[PDB]
């Protein structure tokens, strides 16, 4: 998954959000776990828009 | 916050698609009630506090 990050709280699994209402839906209680990779400096693109 | 003065909004068609129509509108979700059912739920005397 790739997302902006400003709205990860709303689009988080188990809750309704902008992207969550857009494309991806998850069950009421899915057995898996959700992990968010917070790229700090190096993985953030600084040239391409 | 001390102002507390605003125009009154009532007896109007609260179409939630208008909320998404505006560019800078982001938050419309209710903590206790799912927005999917709220899309056509009816309320009385609802005004946005200033």
């Amino acid at each position: 998954f790739v997302i902006r990050g400003d709205e990860v709280r709303q689009i988080a699994p188990g809750q309704t959000g902008n992207i969550a209402d857009y494309n991806y839906k998850l069950p009421d209680d899915f057995t898996g776990c959700v992990i968010a990779w917070n790229s700090n400096k190096l993985d953030s693109k600084v040239s391409g828009n | 916050v001390y102002a507390w003065n605003r125009k009154r909004i009532s007896n109007c068609v609260a179409d939630y698609s208008v909320l998404y129509n505006l560019a800078p509108f982001f938050t419309f979700k209710c903590y206790g009630v799912s927005p999917t059912k709220l899309n056509d739920l009816c309320f009385t005397n609802v005004y946005a506090d200033s």
